[PDB]
This record gives C-alpha cells, structure tokens and sequence, in this order.
RNA sequence: AUGUGGACCCGCCCCUUGGGGUGUGUCCAAAGGGCUUUGCCCGCUUCCGGAUGGGCCCGCGUCCCAUCAGCUAGUUGGUGGGGUAAUGGCCCACCAAGGCGACGACGGGUAGCCGGUCUGAGAGGAUGGCCGGCCACAGGGGCACUGAGACACGGGCCCCACUCCUACGGGAGGCAGCAGUUAGGAAUCUUCCGCAAUGGGCGCAAGCCUGACGGAGCGACGCCGCUUGGAGGAAGAAGCCCUUCGGGGUGUAAACUCCUGAACCCGGGACGAAACCCCCGACGAGGGGACUGACGGUACCGGGGUAAUAGCGCCGGCCAACUCCGUGCCAGCAGCCGCGGUAAUACGGAGGGCGCGAGCGUUACCCGGAUUCACUGGGCGUAAAGGGCGUGUAGGCGGCCUGGGGCGUCCCAUGUGAA
C-alpha cells in the first residue's frame, strides 16, 4: 500500500505544487499522554487545482523532484483557513525568538 | 512536575566524575619519578607520608602514595600507578604499585604479600 | 574428598555430628562427644550473640559440607534450583541427593560420601553397566548404580557390602547386596531426608 | 468549571466518607451516573438518586460504612477504603485486555470504560475487552 | 546460482551440518535461505539425516544446484527416487 | 541473410504513471568444440517465464550541547534537455520565488547500526566485544576504464606524504589477507599441519587453485569437569602458641596400620568417509566397485602401577573470624566511619580463626542497591527548590444533553518478527 496521508494546503507559492500539513495523535513512548505532531509535504499538484486552505489525502508516489514524492489524490474538506491561520501564527511567533525585541 | 512538563523538558541523565585520570581510564599509567618527598597528613592525624611527583605516559604529572615500611625511589624511578585515594594526603588520588619497575618489593614481609609486591618466602 | 584436611573440626564448628569420616564418627571418638565446642584456642569460651548474617552463613556451610561439595559447585546447583519450577528449597536437596558420589555413599557402598567419592574417581563404580567415575554425575530415576565387575571383591568394598548386609537403604532407593547393585527409584521427598539443616535459610542466605 | 468532573466525583465521595456523612451530592453526568452504577453493583455505596439541588440535577450518593468499633476511636470501618482515579485529563490511560490490572488479589475493582460500555475489570476480562482505565476502587 | 549445501554447525570435533538453500556466493556459514535438512556425519543417533524431499525438489525445480555430498545425501533420502 | 521473436516512432484497444495487446514502417541474431561419430555430449543465438541477488523511493524509530537561533542561491518548484538499468536539481539551460526552522532547522561535539550483550522486581539504565546481518573503508585526496555486476584491498590513471631504486633522466611499493617484525602501551598468540572434511573458482572430466576453512600451537584470559588421597589412628607426641602455673590450643591433624592407584609404563587403536570416479542399467532412477585422514599412534578400550602441588585474602563496625609480643600521633593502616600520643582484637610479626581454593587479591569500567532525574516512583512555608508582579502569544487543558464520522482507544483474523 502506497502511503496515504490527509493534510491541510497551506502554501500555494510555488508552480504545480502544494505545502500540505500533515499532524498525528499518538501516545507519548516513555510519558504516557497523547502528543500531536506534525509534518509539511511538498505535494504534486498539476492542474494548480487545490487552493490554499483545501483539506486533502496525498499518496505515496515516484518521485518528481527532491522534496516532492507525492501526489495530491482527492479533496475532502474544501476551503478552512483556521488551520492556515494556526499553522500562520506558529511561524509569525518565530520572530520574537532571537536576540532583541521590543517592537521587533 | 507535570507531564507535559516532563514531555516538553526531560528527565536528566547523570555523569560520573572519574575519580582517577590515568588518563586512558586504563587500570595502571607507566611513569618516572620527579620528586621525592615527604607530606604531612591533615585532621587528626601526624605522620611523614612517603610520595612522588610522577611524570606520566598519559601526558600527565601528578603525585602517588609510596606504600610500605620503606621504599626506594629517586628523582628518576621509573614506576607503575595504581589508583586509591590517600584519604589523608588531600590531592593523593593515585597508589605506586609495590614490586613493579624501579619501586622494589618490601623487605621482608610474611603478612599482606600480594600488595606490596614480595614473593613467597622460602622455607622447608 | 575437595576439602581435604581436619574434618572433625568442622563437626566443632557447626556445633551438630556430621558423619563426613564415615564410621569412627559412630564410635565414642567422634570429637563432637567429650569436646564439642569449635577448633582453635577461644573455642571455649561464651560465645556472642550472632548475627543474622553469621546464621545464615553456617546453615549454608552445615549443608555444604555435609555433602563434601565445593562452593562453585554448590553454587551452580542452588541456582539451578533456582530457576528450576517447583519449591526451590527441597529442589535443591534433591539435585544434592543426585550426585554420583553421594547416591554410592546412600547405598552403603562406602561408609562415607569423602571414600564414596575415591571409589568414583577411581573407576570401581558403574552406572547402567557402564564406568562411570564423575562424583558430580546426576543419578537419574530408572538408573541403577552397580559396583565395578572387575572390583567386586576388593578388600573394602567386600567387608562394606557385608555390613549393608541387613542394614536398611532410604525409601527412595532399592538395593540388592548379593551382585553388589542398587537402583535410584526416585529423587528423596524432603521427609526422607533427615537432614539437621533448616534449608530454608540456606536459601535466605544467597539473596543478600 | 471543574477540569475533571469524574475526579471530582471520586474525591466528593472520598471526602464525604472520611467524615462518615450520610450522603453526597455530585453534579450529574450520564458517566458519573454509570460509574456510581458499578459502585452500587459492587456494595461500596448503599446507592445513588438523581435529586436536584436548587434549579439543577445531582445525584445524591448514599454511603456505607463497617459497624461501630471498640476502644478509642469507636469510628467504623471505612467500605471505600480507597479511590483513585487513573486516567485523569492530560494524561491518559489505557489498558488492553491483556493488562487490565488485578487490584488487590481481586478484593478491590477497577472500572475502565470500553466501546463495550462502563465495566469493573472481572467485567471486562470476561467480555474480552480493555479500554480507558477510569479508577481503581479497594 | 543458488546451491544446495552444507552449513556447519556442530563444535569442535562435533560436526552437524545444516542442509540448506542459498546463493552460491554467501560464507558457509552465513544467512541461508531456508534450511531444509540436517546431516551428523558421525551417526551418534539413530537420527543422523533428515530431509524434506518435497521441499528439496521444491528448490531443485527452480534449479538449485546441490554440492557433490548434498546430493549423495538427498539421494540417500530419496530425493531422487522416481519409481 | 533467416525474424520464432524482440526493440523504436506513430496509431488503435484494454489497462491505468513507463502494465498488456495490435497494425503499418524501420532496426536487431548466432560459434564452435569432443567423441565409445549421422546423433550423442559440451557450448552458441533471440525471446518469454522462474529462481537468487541487487538499485532506487517512502512512513516511522535512532546520542549530547540552545553558553549553536535563525538557515538556504542548485537553494525550492516549473518547462525542456542531458544522464542512467531506473525515478529524481543527479546534472544543464531557461523561467517562477521558493524551501527549512522552537514538533530544534543551521552549527558544534561524539559515534559504524542492528540481531544481541550486561544489569535490573519491573519500567529503566549501560553497551554493540565473540558469532550472524547491513553499511563503509583498503597510506591520504580525486577519477573513470572493463564488465552481468566495481567506480574494484592483492586492477588502471593523476595529485599529496612517506620508504626503496637511480647511470640525476627516471622508476618500484601499500599485511585494516595468514603468519611474523618494530613502535606506542598496563596489555593481546605460531613466520605451525593439512586440503582428509565443509565451502568457494575454473575444468566434460581427471584435476588444479583455496593462510576460506578443518586442526594443532602458545597465555589460568573465561567457562566447565578433575587431582594433591581414602578408612583406622591418644585422653591427645614433638616443636610453636596461650596460661589464673592447674592447665588450654593447633589436634585425628601428624607419626603410624591397612586400602585404592593421579603421574608414568605396555598393548590394541577409532568415528569423522562416501561421494566425485569406473562397471552394469540409459551418462536417468536403481545396483555394484574402487580410492581417499591434517587432527594422529590422538580419542577411547585393555594390562601394569607410585601416596603423589596449596595457595591467596581477611579477623574494630558495616562483615564470617582474638590472643601474645613489638611499636609510641612514630613506623605504618585506611572502601567509608576511623586506628597509632606505652597495657593497640584496626600498625608489624607470631599462634589461632574466618572465607575461597588452582586459584585468591588489587585496580579500572558498567548496571545494581540509588523512588539519589522519581513513567512505574520524589519534591519547593523553615531542609536544595515558587519566577518580584502582571499581561496575556504559542502550546497544554476544558461544563451538561443529542446525532453523525471512527483519528486516538479496544477487539478478531491474518502477514512479518531469519539464524
Ligand atoms: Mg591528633
Ligand atoms: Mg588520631
Ligand atoms: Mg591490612
Ligand atoms: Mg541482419
Ligand atoms: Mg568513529
Ligand atoms: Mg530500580
Ligand atoms: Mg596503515
Ligand atoms: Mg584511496
Ligand atoms: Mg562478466
Ligand atoms: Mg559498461
Ligand atoms: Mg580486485
Ligand atoms: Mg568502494
Ligand atoms: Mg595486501
Ligand atoms: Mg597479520
Ligand atoms: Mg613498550
Ligand atoms: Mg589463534
Ligand atoms: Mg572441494
Ligand atoms: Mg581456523
Ligand atoms: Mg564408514
Ligand atoms: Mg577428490
Ligand atoms: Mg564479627
Ligand atoms: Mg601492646
Ligand atoms: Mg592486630
Ligand atoms: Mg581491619
Ligand atoms: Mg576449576
Ligand atoms: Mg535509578
Ligand atoms: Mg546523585
Ligand atoms: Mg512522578
Ligand atoms: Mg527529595
Ligand atoms: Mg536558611
Ligand atoms: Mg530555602
Ligand atoms: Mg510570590
Ligand atoms: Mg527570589
Ligand atoms: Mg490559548
Ligand atoms: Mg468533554
Ligand atoms: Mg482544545
Ligand atoms: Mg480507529
Ligand atoms: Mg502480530
Ligand atoms: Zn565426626
């Protein structure tokens, strides 16, 4: 079985390619408690179809490039930019973490 | 502390400190006596300590106990260390194997042989 | 023997007869009757109070020379026990009571487990018809443990077999003095043993 | 706003009991109500009610305790010795069947919650189940 | 090829091969693709060889090829036996 | 040339990433050898399948430092080429401006990974040494050729560092194969025997090659088995040691009586080896025959047969085992606590005792006791520990009732979990 994962488009900029997010549950190996994690795919989207925010499964597949090895298969959720927007912020915070700050 | 806690940060691993840089953390370092001497215990004790300043194949200088009644060690003995702290010499952390190099045996000895390095007397 | 040296003094020490020179220690000579405090020179005087340790210590050496075994030995065959299913005590003295050299010394072919163990080393004992000469080997149920054809008849082990003549053999093995044989029926049930050892701290004390 | 209102239940009633008071009120949840369930099934409650305390529903929870004792400190034999939750809110617990625990040689429960409904351990063992272990109760 | 053989596995002076499957090219001793019998050359049980002739011409099929005394054993097995 | 067939362009059908058909066109084959010579054996050619081995890609797992916080320009993606057995910025040209990071990017440190090993009640911790599997490497750095496969340890080229040759121009090397030498070091083996067995290469075969391997050798380095004797033997030698001067200890220990018989001597003497091969049958199945042993005159069997090595540590408490003398805060011991300043069970010796025993001690390292990094399994008023206070970002967590989904969770079946 070709891998299938489901994901969250959350990058648009490049030509015939998808960002997709993709989390997972699952208990802690030593702690116990159930922690998320996740992971970005680079996706092969030919007819640039899928649109920022659309939930899709992506599949396991030959490789187009470095980074791209999949392949965008379906669309189940179209249109939700809360997960953009909360995948978006996680990257805003990134700013603070440095040297300085202040109005930084 | 909570397990998210313990989730985010670790627990943290220990380290042992090893009490004896015979460098190569071998069992004994092959060295050449610098000096001779003598030291003065501490706390409640009163004695004149036997000890050399050894120069040592691990690169390292450092100073051993000359266990025995009496030994004979000069400025060039060339002697194998051992490891034992002196809990009376502070800074003695290493021992001069007895019987092993320029460092003689101990003349004379019928009781703890094997340390202090003296063979089996003969007798009938 | 493996110990080899005094042994009445080791009678003294545990304090209990413990038969390991076979006969005189029947006799009103045996050294536990008409002095029986241990060797050396404070033998004799008031004894302190022992430690936890020190007990479980001598219970250990009580049934270890007992059976004249090492200590190596007698270690492997504890954990052996060990790990065996079953009651790990009475496993134990069952193992013990397997030996080669002692199973000659049950059936009254030597009159000791030190002269069992010589006639073993020195080829004088079958097993199942053939030598035979490991003290350590584990008589096994079914096995019947012979003296050597061509020793039948040597001086000792005639007048021996003449003794065991009458005499009564444990529940746990058969016997039978005219061709000089005898059968392992079954390992001891720890009633059979009359052994002055509470094996139950022999256990408690390799645990530490 | 209580984080965890099935915590909350087991401690109402472990402090209800040390006090030997006659009866509790828990603010009423269908689980907490399953859970008084296996309790009152097992005898460490004399049994629960739905009442309704000032406008909202409760379940009032009616305790037992052993007989009177003698010499000093008469006070009875506590039947809920001991309760305490397992799985609790950021840090959950969940047992298979095969390591649904053994509280107590058995004299104690422990009720989990499987996809086969609220179960003491015997329960789910038999029925072939584990799931979130919930409590332990001895 | 892969190759039909012997895997020496007894101890010093001990002898037991395995009879196994495997490329040619592995050490003697190495991963085997499946063992499929057992030889003790002394004959100290009643039980010295063993094969598995359905097996064995299971490999032989896809052209296994068996060494000069893997065969004598098959053969000593019946492997071969066509009548 | 022959075209079973296959390859390639275009088309069509079925499939559905480059899978399987089909038509036209084009392109593509071959090698001979041996005979107990017409018909067998060994080869050669194309295609289709199997088997074995491998390339490549993906999910997930894989140490320490945040006193490393930002990183990236073939970078990230596209189109089209190149290249390859094959996907891919693998490489190239052009175009878009991406990609990555607090779920730890980038940097530094350390390390071959695993099966497993050690420890632990477990959960954990520690580790990767023998053997087995993968990877990588062959004086250091590049590179391609040949080929089914290599970017090749005993192949080729170049650069660098060493050593050697040198007629001064130029050449020759590469034990991290087996042995062996030297150096470093606390420390690590024979320049052994054999291809008899198993296995590998080539050969139709006979065979050849095989420091793979099978053995032997050295070292108590580990494990295991075994011996230095057994039975009798005094109210209990001698010496040594205490002593309240009577005695007491070493001590059935010895001497000694009898008995067995490690060493050693003599004799027989292996298994591992039945195939290849030759004959019969048919070069098949099946049967018959012959050849072959490094270990080795070893293992083992039988006959003789001698009383035949005991050491090391410890005895203040923890920790089994106490007396005398010497010594005088000295000489010394010492894991920790502590001993020794003139009556020391702690030093040194003696007698005795305890523990192990061909071994016993020491050092070093690992887990343990250490719930002393606490998931199991700890804490923070005064013991070490609440941030000086807030705000509230990420994140963590979330009341009661119904329904859907079924990610977490649970269940059954099944595959895998090599040795
Ligand atoms: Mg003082
Ligand atoms: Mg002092
Ligand atoms: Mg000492
Ligand atoms: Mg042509
Ligand atoms: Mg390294
Ligand atoms: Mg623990
Ligand atoms: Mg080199
Ligand atoms: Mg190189
Ligand atoms: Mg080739
Ligand atoms: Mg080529
Ligand atoms: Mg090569
Ligand atoms: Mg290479
Ligand atoms: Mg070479
Ligand atoms: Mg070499
Ligand atoms: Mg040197
Ligand atoms: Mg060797
Ligand atoms: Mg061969
Ligand atoms: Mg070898
Ligand atoms: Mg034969
Ligand atoms: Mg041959
Ligand atoms: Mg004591
Ligand atoms: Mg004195
Ligand atoms: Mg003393
Ligand atoms: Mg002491
Ligand atoms: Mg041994
Ligand atoms: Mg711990
Ligand atoms: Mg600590
Ligand atoms: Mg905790
Ligand atoms: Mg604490
Ligand atoms: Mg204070
Ligand atoms: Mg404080
Ligand atoms: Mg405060
Ligand atoms: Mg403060
Ligand atoms: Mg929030
Ligand atoms: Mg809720
Ligand atoms: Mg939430
Ligand atoms: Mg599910
Ligand atoms: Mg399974
Ligand atoms: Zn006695």
């Amino acid at each position: 079985p070709k891998k299938v994962l489901t994901g969250v488009v959350v990058s648009d900029k490049m030509q015939k390619t998808v960002t997709v997010l993709v989390e997972r549950q699952f208990p802690h190996p030593l702690y116990g408690k159930v922690i998320k994690r996740s992971k970005k795919y680079l996706a092969h989207d030919p007819e640039e179809k899928y649109k920022l925010g659309d939930v899709v499964e992506i599949i396991e597949s030959r490789p187009i490039s470095k980074r791209k090895r999949f392949r965008v298969l379906r669309l189940v959720e179209s249109g939700r930019m809360d997960l953009v927007e909360k995948y978006l912020i996680r990257r805003q915070n990134y700013e603070s973490l440095s040297k300085r700050g202040g109005k930084a | 502390p909570t397990i998210n806690q313990l989730v985010r940060k670790g627990r943290e691993k220990v380290r042992k400190k090893s009490k004896v840089p015979a460098l190569k953390g071998a069992p004994f370092r092959r060295g050449v006596c610098t000096v001779v001497r003598t030291v003065t215990p501490k706390k409640p004790n009163s004695a004149l300590r036997k000890v050399a300043k050894v120069r040592l194949t691990s690169g390292y200088e450092v100073t051993a106990y000359i266990p025995g009644e009496g030994h004979n060690l000069q400025e060039h003995s060339v002697v194998l260390i051992r490891g034992g702290r002196v809990k009376d010499l502070p800074g003695v952390r290493y021992h001069i194997v007895r019987g092993v190099y320029d460092a003689a045996g101990v003349k004379d000895r019928k009781k703890s042989r094997s340390k202090y390095g003296t063979k089996k007397p003969k007798e009938a | 023997g493996r110990y080899i040296g005094p042994v009445c003094r080791l009678c003294r020490r545990e304090g209990v007869k413990l038969y390991l020179k076979g006969e005189r220690c029947y006799s009103p000579k045996c050294a536990m009757e008409r002095r029986p405090y241990p060797p050396g020179q404070h033998g004799q005087k008031r004894a302190r109070r022992p430690s936890d340790y020190a007990v479980r210590l001598r219970e250990k050496q009580k049934l270890r020379r007992i059976y004249g075994i090492s200590e190596r030995q007698f270690r492997n065959l504890f954990e052996e026990a060990s790990k065996k299913k079953g009651v790990t005590g009475s496993v134990f003295l069952g193992l013990l009571e397997s030996r080669l050299d002692n199973v000659v010394y049950r059936l009254g072919f030597a009159v000791s487990r030190r002269q069992a163990r010589q006639l073993v080393r020195h080829g004088h004992i079958t097993v199942n018809g053939r030598r035979v000469d490991l003290p350590s080997y584990r008589v096994r149920p079914g096995d019947e443990i012979a003296v050597a054809e061509k020793s039948r008849n040597l001086e000792l082990i005639r007048q021996n077999l003449e003794a065991m003549k009458g005499r009564k053999v444990g529940p746990w093995l058969s016997l039978d003095v005219e061709g000089m044989k005898g059968k392992f029926l079954r390992l001891p049930d720890r009633e059979d043993l009359a052994l002055p050892v509470n094996e139950q701290l022999v256990i408690e004390f390799y645990s530490r | 706003m209580l984080t965890d209102p099935i915590a909350d239940m087991l401690t109402r009633i472990r402090n209800a009991t040390r006090v030997y008071k006659e009866s509790t009120d828990v603010p009423a949840s269908r689980f907490k109500e399953e859970i008084l369930r296996i309790l009152a099934r097992e005898g460490f409650i004399k049994g629960y009610e739905r009442v309704d305390v000032d406008g909202k529903p409760y379940l009032r929870v009616y305790l037992k305790y052993g007989p009177r004792r003698q010499g000093p400190d008469p006070r009875p034999e506590q039947v809920i010795h001991h309760i305490r939750r397992i799985s609790k809110p950021g840090r959950r617990v969940y047992v298979g069947v095969k390591e649904i625990p053994r509280v107590r040689r058995g004299l104690g429960i422990a009720i989990l919650s499987t996809s086969k409904g609220v179960l003491t351990d015997r329960e789910a063992r038999k029925l072939g189940v584990g799931g979130e272990l919930i409590c332990e109760v001895w | 090829m892969v190759k039909i053989r012997l895997a020496r596995f007894g101890s010093k002076h001990n002898p037991h091969y395995r009879i196994v499957v495997t490329d040619a090219r592995r050490k003697r001793d190495g991963k085997y693709i499946e063992k499929i019998g057992y030889y003790d050359p002394r004959k100290t049980t009643p039980d010295w060889l063993k094969v598995d002739v359905e097996r064995a011409r299971y490999w032989l099929s896809v052209g296994a090829q068996p060494t000069d005394t893997a065969r004598r054993l098959l053969r000593q097995a019946g492997v071969f036996r066509q009548e």
